[PDB]
């Protein structure tokens, strides 16, 4: 329910932190 | 490129969508083609674990859940997103070897966009389903309104209203808590008006009926009329409820 969203929000930071990290 | 559908997803997914553009400008105006793009194995693997988790829970969800459209539609998210990573890992790998690697940069973009997309869909399904439950409720009410045309005594009236009044409160709860969710004011409005419009025929429906039940039991004149000021009420109520249903189902 919100647990599902819970994980999808993570993936997002996973990414952002990543795209960040190139610069 | 469209607005995100509810504000829970918006919060989640916009921050990413944004940044993915930031990357894109960057790529295509000269110059990630400057440096180094440092060993990126770690950030990626970060990304991989998260997604692996996500799938974990999607898969959990599929294998529970009564919703068979859920069952059908969520799997591909898992791929879209699983495949996405493949493209990230490669880009990593490519960069470890050659920091100036140009197809790595495209791969990176396209991984992210993939993940956005997957995750987006994934969230859109669980929500589509979340809307479908609400619908089931409304239909439940709709059916009952049907049953008003047989309430013929005091006994049954009370019986009838004992259930209607609450069924209404449950729908009411969720429409309201649903409308606060959406990103389109017209839809937020439409809903609310159409629900307020119903919140308020409820007692009309009652009295409409009371009267039918009074005059039937007095064996007298314009049953005929109560019968219609009543049925109409059910026609408005119903007409409105299908409208709510309609709205729930929009982009």
């Amino acid at each position: 329910w919100s647990v599902l969203a819970g994980h999808s929000r993570t993936v997002s930071d996973s990414i952002k932190k990543l795209i960040t990290s190139m610069r | 490129m469209p607005v995100f559908h509810t504000r829970t997803i918006e919060s989640i997914l916009e921050p990413v969508a944004q940044q993915i553009s930031h990357l894109v400008i960057m790529h295509e105006e000269g110059e990630v083609d400057g440096k180094a793009i440092p060993d990126l194995t770690a950030p990626v693997s970060a990304v991989q674990a998260a997604v692996s988790n996500l799938v974990r829970v999607g898969k959990e969800t599929v294998q529970t859940t009564e919703d068979q459209i859920l069952k059908r539609d969520m799997p591909p998210a898992f791929i879209k997103v699983e495949n996405a990573c493949t493209k990230l890992v490669r880009a990593a790998q490519m960069l470890q070897a050659d920091p100036y690697s140009v197809p790595a940069r495209d791969y990176l973009i396209d991984g992210s966009r993939g993940i956005l997309s997957g995750t987006s869909d994934l969230l859109l399904t669980f929500d589509e389903a979340e809307v479908r439950k609400i619908i089931r409720v409304c239909k439940g009410i709709l059916e009952y309104l049907t049953v008003a045309e047989v309430v013929e005594t005091m006994e049954d009236l009370v019986t009838y209203t004992k259930n209607l009044g609450p069924g209404m409160t449950k729908m009411a709860k969720m429409i309201d808590e649903r409308q606060q969710e959406l990103t389109h004011q017209e839809h937020r409005v439409m809903l609310v008006n159409s629900m307020n419009t119903v919140k308020e025929l409820l007692p009309v429906l009652i009295s409409a009926m009371k009267i039918f039940v009074t005059t039937k039991n007095t064996k007298s004149q314009g049953i005929e009329e109560a019968l219609k000021n009543r049925n109409f009420t059910v026609e408005k109520m119903s007409a409105e409820i299908n409208e709510i249903i309609r709205v729930l189902q929009l982009t």
